[PDB]
């Protein structure tokens, strides 16, 4: 690799049950066959209003979402009130729509609880920008979708939602050779996301 | 945006008078006579010759470096009258101009066409707001293909014409009068009873007999069409021939 | 690609022109009422064939430019003038070539003189006294004209001959066909007729 | 045709301690199958507290380090203060990403202290996605180096052993030994060793000899 | 891919779209609307390369709304159709990925309903009925056989249901739900989606 | 405090330069249009007193724009030529973009926007021309619009520009009706208008422009009236004031 | 297409065919006649016919205005240089092929312009598809200083050989004679091929074809 | 003041600068253009003050196409530029449209190009008016270009010095009934009426435009007509 | 000062172009607005009667968007350019930050454009002031009034243009909660306010209201002649 592959995406997670959105992701940069790191946080604290997600390409995701953070704080200053989730998704999609077909490999999900309540949008490299109730992207996204689809319930209680996220992330990393590391849980409760925990798959296996 | 033209009829060229006469053009015309030099251009059936003073009011100067006959092409040359700097520039301009002509059409530019293009360049100055007209008049000589020699003179106004014989400078009215008198009656002008008559013109109109150090003469001949300049090794002999009559 | 064909033949102060109606995406018909012949004057028409996008682009742009010309000169355009006009429009977009081969049929606004002409896709007129074709099925259509033509044709026979030519030809082309429209420009009136073509 | 990139080889290692941040790199600079020089260090001092280590395409290494020096001077002038190590890392991220469409073929590790007085090591990718780390190796032999560092510094896969913090002397011994071990399987490692020890009282340099083959 | 379809009655136009988007094999949103609200009586159906479709559609959205507010009156469906055709054809020579296949439908008080087929080559074409996407291949025949130029809304809906059932019988992709709207003298009317 | 260069305000905020522009309008040929229930008719005055003039072809102040509209002009005539060329250009470009004829309001707006923009950044003189617009669209039927160098504009059932224009409209508004203004009655009363506002010279068929806008058979038709009907109308006029006593 | 030219005693006698070949199908039996621009500088060309034509128009215009400015008749070398430099910079692009001939004050001249801008002053050149055969005819039968009728004949067989011995060429033979005094419209000089008599007598019968809709539009 | 700018109208909305250009045109050389049922003739005065001048190195009436002739009354260089670049415009028109420009669209071109100079500021208006002779579908056209950008078509007109008396002289001496050959003679009569300087052969340049296209008259032909 | 650098500071600092355009709106036709409890009225006179006009074209009242209208005073063409530019920006926001824009945001955009016609020797200052009014995202009434300076203040209710002051100090003398409780009285205050300045009666005063969340409804010359309906309210109950 001449320095540019950066990822291909590993096992994200997000859904929006009736107590806000929770998100989950692992931490395993897969430089080809060799792990770059076991401790790459993939949930991105854009602000105490809104959370991103790294997947598909490390550098592109990080850079463009940091630029988004700049832009949205500028918005919050100029308009004096916080930007909505949909508006942030629009901004990211418009920003990434240019540089179409130049090698971008973003797979972010914008998550937040704005004035319309829960907010969840899928924004990627090639321009898809869709809301929804259930999402996950990356190599292990398929396994994640399996477990998630069989766990999801809009009325699910909070702690059971945590259990669902942990189970899904763990199974996906258990099957994928490219997903791994320590699991991260972030709950976006009422205003201000709250970090849940950063537990390790090895211990999860004992717990399971 | 730019500093702009000073508000006034004569203040700037662009404004027309009540009769739409361009003052700054007249100012250029009577700016030509600065430097005191007056030049004369006459042509015969075989040659076209242009003659002017060589004022050297300092012998710290080198006679070689001071001049007004500037070769433009090996076939076409010119003379300058007016201030020195604008003459510098238009000589450069016409050299470039004719070179571009030959490059882009494959044959030597005709005298009339070069004069026309230079006249166009001079004219476009009288169109703009921070152009200043190039206060100098430039005269051509050359042999085209069949018309033998031609003499052409543009001006700051952009007006030009072909002259059987012409002049420019301070004593220009008197030069033109003597030119008319000579041209009406004697008109063969092979090579010696030829333009040497214009040397007689210049002497009579200006001063006593000249000795060649003050005179600068360049010629082109139909049978030998190089733009080439005679010296006191040459001009002297001519003028001793003229002195005797 | 999309397919189609156009044709025009001259005659005794009467010119004929025709084009098919199939609009299909490279294998599959979309509809049978697609416009390829366009009126450029009282007695002047242009027929297009090629990429449908370039057809509907050149037609609109020619409408634009010709209307500007009409308003400027204040006079109905000469056929040769339009010919040279379109000869340019394709050429400015030289390295963007508009994938179309226009044809022209018209008469003299002062004499009603018969006139037709065609263009290459970048503009190289074939000012022909007899006929031109364009599109995909050019060769079959040439073949039909090369025999079916005759000098000094009265308008009814001209219409019958163009009808027979195009119906024989487009029947033999897969991508073109499915309906044939015909216009007859005579000294006074215009007849536009539709033909019972194999709709397969 | 013309290949704009070339692999000059080299290995860069960093370890973060409590009062120190060792940076580690050899000086075997090669191209193709030939040793250019034995004494080209791959660790550069930036400030009294921050030391960078770069590996890979050496031309990119030079250009990057010189532009980093320029930006350091710029920041000093503009804000009347030494640029913080974390600021250094963020600036390196953005400047590396500025060549997103023509990547600097360079792997980078930053050795330095925080302004809380503790050690901190930032690792990078050739495009600029960085992350704070307790330890990192970059370059060709980083593959050989990393598992052992995981085993000792991270105490990974150990059992029933006290996780004593890594002291300065132990870290020094460990880095010497790991490069000695690397020298015998990798081809791009050896001929020398440069070690920078960044402390609270300045920067002192250390160097030893390795296998010169 | 996806699938769009338009049927024009004597006095109305009926549209229908599938409601699934894909990434590789997955269907992230099962409740996805691919169909946009140009103005009070004009509906736009879009499909094509991911990313480009929504951008171009909303570009036209802002254009037409700006037109309405600049003029007060309403843009005719034929006019918006030609406008989209131009804004699409021009970008063909300077936007390599710009795949948007369109079915612009709407009603005009003067000329009744009008449905427009629109290949990504921006080759506009009137149609009594049309469709995009792969399923158009399997379905256009059925839509042809049971079509008459005059069809009340009831038979139109039933023919559309026949079309969709044929898809679910034969088409290899999974399209379980379809959104249906109808345009008539009284604006657009939402119709219950076709679930199975 | 001082006026120059079309971008500076006086201490009342109104542009001197444009107000001067609306003075040649007071000197230009009188031009007026009348909106009828089922047509539009437009009048203007020829300054063409010279019998050596010819080639009256197709108009002399009635410039035709699109498939269905035409305009009329008063002011600096070459300025008008530029304005009309530009108008035709955007009209045809709107048709290109939409495949629909330009609605009259849109065209007038798009033109007066440029006219206003020349009362903005720059410094070059504004258009010294006031324009009248007659046309039709499916939205609103027959419409009549006036244009102003300031960019101001308005729809009028009846308006006049030119010399005596204030007097002309003063009589018109005490004469014009709400919607029984048929084409022929509107012609007759327009001719009465032009008679009364016209200067001392007796009114002639050889000084009026009469051009009309009509519809039949789904087509919008604009004619420039030939002479013969012009004497018909004017002699009709002189005899129905043979009633007036 | 097969075009050739020679410099006989007092001018140039250009030759050209009139078979336009769109692909392997005859575009025109009487291809747009290959002679061109303003007097005493007629040229003929081949290659990408469209660009030959429109280049000739461009240079014709640009040179005619030049001459009008001069008041003197234009020179061959002038057009030669113009064609040089324009068929230049659009190098690696379409360009064209040209045979430029004319008789100015310097007498006759004949240059052979090439796509990238290769030109050369020759007594005889041949361009097009059958240029090879035409050159063969010339090199067989060319002697310097031919007479007018002799040159006309020579070009006649030169073009004829290309006509009968090439696939992309052959139609009416076209001759273009330019002299210091005179100029000929030999359009066309000689035609070897005549269309065979149509033995069929089809005489398309009325009512042959059914008609769906008959819409009539009186105009006058 | 209010008379220095070209960019501000007078307090009377009345362009002083254009009027000054008009006066300059009036101060030019006499010129005459006569339309006739079979052609149009243009005549004007050569004012080579000294016999040292050559008439015919330069020229006063300039051809533009086969069938276009231009003549002016004002300052020469402006006329020469306008001829040189109206040639550009016409050459365009033939390039785009394979048929020589009709005279009308040429005078459209020229009127536009001078008017834009009037409305630019910093550039003086083209202090010269133009005359156009043309022949379209075989019928004569005659245009006068006003430096204000205005263009007028005349049966016959005269400009330059004393042009008001020239126009009056034309009024009572011209008819639509005329032909070209006598039109030449009557135009010469018009110039003689206001010549101030005793016509020789060598004072007028004459140009005509018929079906055979525009072309000058050689001095031989000027003598040849003046014989009777 | 004279021509160059068209926006030059005054010897004390009185930037001449600013108040020079300020004076432009005292010959501007008088406009006014009121921010009511649930309705907003936007009244303006047209005392240039020219009764042979089409009132449709010569409205003062333009609507910016689904949620915004405005009126102005001064150089009409400049105001039209402002309106078109503001409409474009509003559409761009509704595309990019998709939501009905708040009145304050569009007002701030207007002010930014208005004040950015102060740089760039070039561009001259605009000669209009606006009354931006509309219902927000929440349904609260809003009002904003600007001046060529660039300031974009908000008012309970304000008037601009010819004789704007007298209307203003009539307004606070009558603006009260027991004047806005009813929409009819809400508009009646505006009626009386321009009655103080109108050409002697309900003559050519064009106005429209925007009740919450429906549209801009043109208060029209109804059979009752909506205008003179309220007019006669004051005629025969002002005693």
């Amino acid at each position: 690799e001449p320095g540019i592959e950066m990822l291909h995406g590993t096992t994200t997670l997000a859904f929006k049950f009736r107590h806000g959105v929770i998100v989950a992701a692992d931490s395993r940069a897969t430089a080809g066959a060799y792990i770059a790191s076991q401790t790459v946080k993939k949930v991105i604290e854009i602000n105490p209003y809104l959370l991103g997600t790294m997947a598909g390409g490390a550098a592109d995701c990080s850079f463009w979402e940091r630029l988004l953070a700049r832009q949205c704080r500028i918005y919050e200053l100029r308009n004096k009130e916080r930007i909505s989730v949909a508006a942030a998704s629009k901004l990211l999609a418009n920003m990434v729509y240019q540089y179409k077909g130049m090698g971008l490999s973003m797979g972010t999900m914008i998550c937040g609880w704005d004035k319309r309540g829960p907010g969840l949008y899928y924004v990627d490299s090639e321009g898809n920008r869709i809301s929804g109730a259930t999402f996950s992207v990356g190599s292990g996204s398929v396994y994640a979708y399996g477990v998630m689809d069989r766990g999801y319930s809009y009325d699910l209680e909070v702690e059971q939602a945590y259990d669902l996220a942990r189970r899904a992330i763990y199974q996906a990393t258990y099957r994928d050779a490219y997903s791994g590391g320590a699991v991260n849980l972030y709950h976006v409760r009422e205003d201000g996301w709250i970090r849940v925990s950063s537990d390790n798959v090895a211990d999860l296996h004992e717990k399971y | 945006m730019s500093r702009g033209s000073s508000a006034g009829f004569d203040r700037h060229i662009t404004i027309f008078s009540p009769e739409g006469r361009l003052y700054q053009v007249e100012y250029a015309f009577k700016a030509i006579n600065q430097g005191g030099l007056t030049s004369v251009a006459v042509r015969g059936k075989d040659c076209a010759v242009i003659v002017t003073q060589k004022k050297v009011p300092d012998k710290l100067l080198d006679s070689s470096t001071v001049t007004h006959l500037f070769k433009i092409t090996e076939n076409i040359g010119c003379v300058m009258t007016g201030m020195t700097a604008d003459s510098r520039s238009q000589v450069q301009r016409a050299r470039y101009e004719a070179a571009n002509w030959k490059y882009k059409y494959g044959y030597e530019i005709p005298v009339d066409m070069l004069c026309k293009r230079i006249a166009d360049i001079s004219q476009v100055y009288t169109q703009n707001a921070e152009m200043r007209p190039l206060g100098c008049c430039m005269i051509l000589i050359g042999i085209d293909e069949e018309q033998g020699p031609q003499v052409y003179k543009c001006d700051p106004a952009g007006y030009y014409c072909g002259f059987k014989a012409t002049a420019a400078g301070v004593k220009q009215t008197e030069s033109t009068s003597f030119l008319e008198k000579k041209v009406k009656k004697k008109f063969d002008w092979t090579f010696e009873q030829t333009v040497e008559t214009a040397i007689t013109c210049l002497s009579t109109v200006l001063s006593i007999d000249f000795k060649p150090s003050e005179i600068e003469v360049g010629v082109v001949t139909v049978e030998n069409p190089k733009f080439r300049i005679l010296t006191e090794a040459e001009i002297d002999a001519h003028l001793v021939a003229l002195a005797e009559r | 690609y999309n397919g189609g064909a156009v044709m025009a033949m001259k005659g005794k102060n009467c010119v004929a022109i025709a084009a098919d109606r199939r609009f299909g995406i490279q294998a599959q018909m979309v509809t049978t009422d697609f416009q390829k012949i366009f009126p450029m004057g009282d007695r002047l028409y242009i027929g297009l064939a090629g990429l449908a996008t370039d057809v509907q682009t050149v037609a609109q742009r020619l409408k634009f430019r010709l209307n500007l010309y009409e308003l400027k000169e204040g006079r109905q355009i000469k056929p040769y003038t339009l010919m040279s006009m379109v000869a340019n429009l394709l050429y400015e977009k030289r390295f963007g070539p508009y994938y179309t081969e226009p044809v022209i049929a018209g008469l003299d606004p002062k004499t009603f003189k018969p006139f037709i002409c065609s263009l290459d896709l970048i503009g190289c007129p074939m000012v022909t006294d007899d006929f031109v074709v364009s599109g995909t099925c050019a060769e079959q259509m040439y073949g039909m004209c090369e025999s079916l033509w005759e000098p000094n044709m009265d308008p009814d026979h001209l219409f019958e001959t163009i009808s027979q030519a195009m119906l024989n030809a487009v029947d033999r082309d897969a991508v073109s066909g499915m309906g044939v429209i015909v216009h007859i420009i005579e000294k006074d009136k215009i007849t536009t007729r539709t033909l019972k073509a194999r709709m397969d | 045709r013309f290949s704009p990139y070339v692999f000059n080889g080299g290995t860069i290692l960093a370890i973060a301690g409590e009062d120190f941040a060792i940076v580690a790199s050899d000086t075997r600079l090669s191209e193709g199958f030939s040793i250019h020089t034995r004494d080209s260090p791959k660790c550069y001092k930036l400030t009294d507290k921050t030391v960078i280590g770069c590996s890979g395409f050496h031309g990119d290494c030079l250009t990057l380090t010189k532009i980093i020096e320029a930006r350091l001077k710029m920041y000093k002038h503009s804000n009347n203060k030494a640029m913080t190590t974390g600021a250094i890392a963020a600036m390196l991220s953005t400047i590396l990403y500025s060549r997103r469409f023509f990547p600097y073929y360079v792997y980078n590790i930053i050795g330095g202290l925080d302004e809380e007085g503790k050690g901190a090591v930032y690792s990078f990718d050739p495009v600029g996605s960085y992350q704070r780390d307790s330890f990192k190796a970059g370059g060709s032999a980083s593959a050989m180096l990393q598992p052992l560092l995981d085993n000792q510094v991270g105490f990974k896969n150990m059992q029933n052993v006290e996780h004593v913090p890594l002291s300065l002397d132990r870290a020094m011994r460990l880095v010497k030994d790991v490069f000695i071990s690397a020298a015998e399987r990798d081809v791009y490692t050896g001929d020398a060793l440069r070690i920078c020890i960044v402390t609270k009282e300045g920067i002192r340099e250390e160097t030893v000899s390795l296998r010169k083959d | 891919m996806e699938y769009l379809i338009g049927i024009q009655g004597p006095d109305y136009v009926l549209v229908a779209s599938d409601r699934v988007a894909a990434s590789n094999i997955v269907q992230m949103k099962d409740d996805h609307d691919k169909m946009f609200k140009m103005s009070e009586k004009i509906l736009l159906l879009c499909v094509g390369e991911a990313g480009d479709t929504v951008q171009f559609a909303e570009y036209i959205q802002k254009n037409v709304q700006l037109y309405k507010m600049r003029n007060g009156y309403e843009l005719s469906p034929t006019a918006a159709a030609n406008f989209t055709r131009r804004n699409l054809a021009d970008c063909l020579r300077s936007r390599t990925p710009y795949h948007v296949n369109l079915l612009l439908a709407g009603y005009d008080e003067h000329e009744g309903p009008a449905l427009y087929y629109m290949d990504y080559l921006a080759a506009l074409a009137k149609a009594p009925f049309a469709a995009h996407g792969y399923g158009a291949f399997l379905t256009l025949s059925i839509l042809d056989r049971y079509y008459t130029p005059t069809i009340s809304r009831e038979r139109a809906v039933e023919l559309l249901r026949k079309c969709l059932e044929e898809l679910q019988k034969r088409f290899i992709l999974n399209l379980p739900t379809f959104s249906v709207r109808i345009i008539d003298k009284n604006g657009i009317h939402d119709l219950d989606n076709i679930s199975f | 405090r001082y006026d120059s260069r079309t971008t500076i305000f006086s201490p009342e905020g109104r542009l001197y330069q444009v107000e001067y522009a609306m003075e040649a309008i007071g000197h230009a040929g009188t031009c007026l249009g009348i909106l009828a229930n089922d047509g539009v008719l437009l009048a203007a005055e020829r300054r063409n007193i010279h019998k050596l003039l010819d080639e009256v072809f197709f108009s002399e102040k009635i410039y035709k724009l699109n498939e269905d509209m035409a305009c009329s002009v008063a002011g600096i005539t070459s300025d008008a030529n530029v304005l009309t060329n530009e108008l035709r250009l955007i009209a045809q470009r709107y048709l290109l973009q939409y495949q629909e004829p330009i609605p009259c309001e849109q065209l007038v707006t798009a033109l007066c926007d440029i006219k206003q923009a020349y009362t903005q950044f720059g410094g070059k003189r504004p258009f010294g021309v006031s324009l009248l617009y007659i046309g039709w669209d499916k939205h609103y039927g027959f419409q009549l619009y006036q244009s102003d160098p300031s960019g101001n504009y308005g729809g009028w059932k009846a308006t006049c520009i030119g010399n005596n224009s204030a007097a002309a409209v003063s009589m018109l508004k005490q004469d014009y009706k709400e919607g029984e203004m048929t084409l022929k009655s509107a012609l007759a009363l327009a001719i009465k208008v032009l008679n009364k506002t016209m200067d001392v010279s007796k009114l002639s068929a050889e000084k009026v422009e009469i051009a009309t806008l009509t519809r039949e058979n789904g087509k919008t038709v604009i004619r420039v009236l030939k002479q013969k009907e012009v004497e018909q109308l004017i002699k009709k006029h002189e005899e129905e004031e043979a009633k007036a006593e | 297409t097969t075009i050739a030219g020679v410099v006989y005693k007092d001018g140039i006698v250009l030759g050209a065919d009139t078979r336009a070949t769109e692909g392997m199908v005859v575009a025109d039996k009487n291809c747009s006649k290959i002679h061109f621009i303003s007097p005493n500088i007629y040229c003929c060309g081949a290659g990408t016919a469209a660009d030959t034509d429109m280049t000739t128009q461009l240079i014709s215009s640009n040179l005619e205005l030049h001459s009008l400015s001069t008041g003197r008749l234009p020179r061959v070398v002038t057009a030669n240089r113009m064609l040089k430099q324009m068929l230049f910079r659009y190098q690696g692009y379409i360009g064209a092929a040209l045979v430029l001939g004319g008789v100015d004050v310097t007498g006759p001249h004949l240059y052979s312009i090439y796509p990238h801008g290769s030109t050369d002053k020759l007594p005889y050149v041949t361009m097009g598809s059958g240029s090879l055969a035409a050159m063969a005819v010339f090199e067989d039968k060319f002697r310097p200083d031919m007479e007018e009728e002799e040159a006309k004949n020579l070009v006649s067989e030169a073009i004829a050989a290309g006509i009968f011995n090439d696939l992309g060429s052959g139609s009416n033979i076209d001759l273009c004679v330019i002299s210091k005094n005179k100029l000929d419209f030999l359009r066309p000089y000689t035609v070897p091929n005549k269309k065979g008599t149509r033995l069929g007598r089809y005489r398309c019968e009325k009512g042959t074809t059914a008609v769906l809709t008959e819409k009539i539009t009186p105009l006058e | 003041g209010y008379s220095f700018s070209l960019t501000t109208f007078s307090p009377s909305g009345k362009l002083v600068q254009i009027e000054y250009a008009l006066a300059a045109v009036a101060g030019g050389a006499p010129s005459v253009g006569i339309k006739a049922a079979n052609g149009v003739v243009l005549a004007t005065e050569k004012k080579q003050k000294s016999i040292l001048y050559d008439e015919r190195s330069v020229h006063k009436v300039e051809p533009i196409t086969k069938h276009i002739g231009l003549v002016y009354s004002g300052m020469g260089p402006d006329y020469r530029v306008l001829v040189h670049r109206a040639r550009k415009l016409a050459q365009q028109y033939y390039l785009v449209y394979q048929e020589p420009i009709p005279t009308a669209q040429l005078v459209q071109r020229v009127a536009s190009v001078m008017q834009e100079y009037t409305q630019s500021g910093g550039v003086r208006p083209f202090g010269v008016s133009l005359l156009i002779c043309g022949w379209n579908e075989g019928r004569p056209y005659l245009f006068q270009s006003d430096p204000s950008g205005a263009y007028f078509a005349w049966k016959a007109t005269a400009m330059g010095k004393n042009y008001v008396n020239g126009k009056t002289f034309l009024e009572k001496r011209y008819n639509e009934d005329l032909e070209l050959e006598d039109a030449i003679h009557t135009a010469i009569l018009t110039l003689k009426e206001s010549f101030e300087g005793q016509m020789t052969e060598d004072n007028i340049e004459v140009g005509i435009c018929n079906e055979a296209g525009f072309r000058r008259l050689t001095p031989t032909e000027v003598k040849d007509y003046l014989a009777a | 000062s004279y021509d160059r650098a068209i926006t030059v500071f005054s010897p004390d600092g009185h930037l001449f172009q600013v108040e020079y355009a300020q004076e432009a709106v005292k010959k501007g036709s008088t406009a006014v607005g009121v921010r009511g409890r649930d309705i907003v009225v936007l009244g303006v006179e047209k005392k240039s009667v020219a009764k042979l006009q089409d009132e449709r074209t010569v409205r003062k009242i333009c609507a910016l968007d689904d949620n915004v209208c405005m009126a102005f005073a001064g150089l009409t063409a400049d105001a039209r350019i402002v309106i078109n530019r503001a409409r474009v920006e509003c559409q761009s926001h509704r595309l990019t930050v998709e939501d009905p824009v708040t009145v304050e945001y569009i007002t701030r955009y207007i002010a930014s454009l208005k004040q950015r016609y102060t740089q760039s020797n070039g561009r001259r200052p605009f000669g209009i002031s606006a009354l931006i009014v509309g219902f927000d995202f929440d349904g609260t009434p809003r009002l904003y009034q600007t001046d060529p300076s660039g300031t974009y203040h908000a008012w309970k209710a304000n008037a601009i243009g010819r004789g704007a002051k007298s209307v203003r100090e009539f307004l606070e003398k009558n603006y009260t909660d027991e004047a806005i409780e009813t929409d009819d009285l809400t508009i009646k205050l505006v009626i009386k306010a321009l009655l103080e300045v109108v050409q002697s009666g309900g003559k050519n005063i064009e106005l429209a209201v925007m009740r919450r969340d429906q549209s801009l409804k043109i208060l029209n010359p109804e059979e009752i002649e909506k205008y003179v309906a309220e007019i006669e309210k004051e005629k025969e109950e002002n005693e």
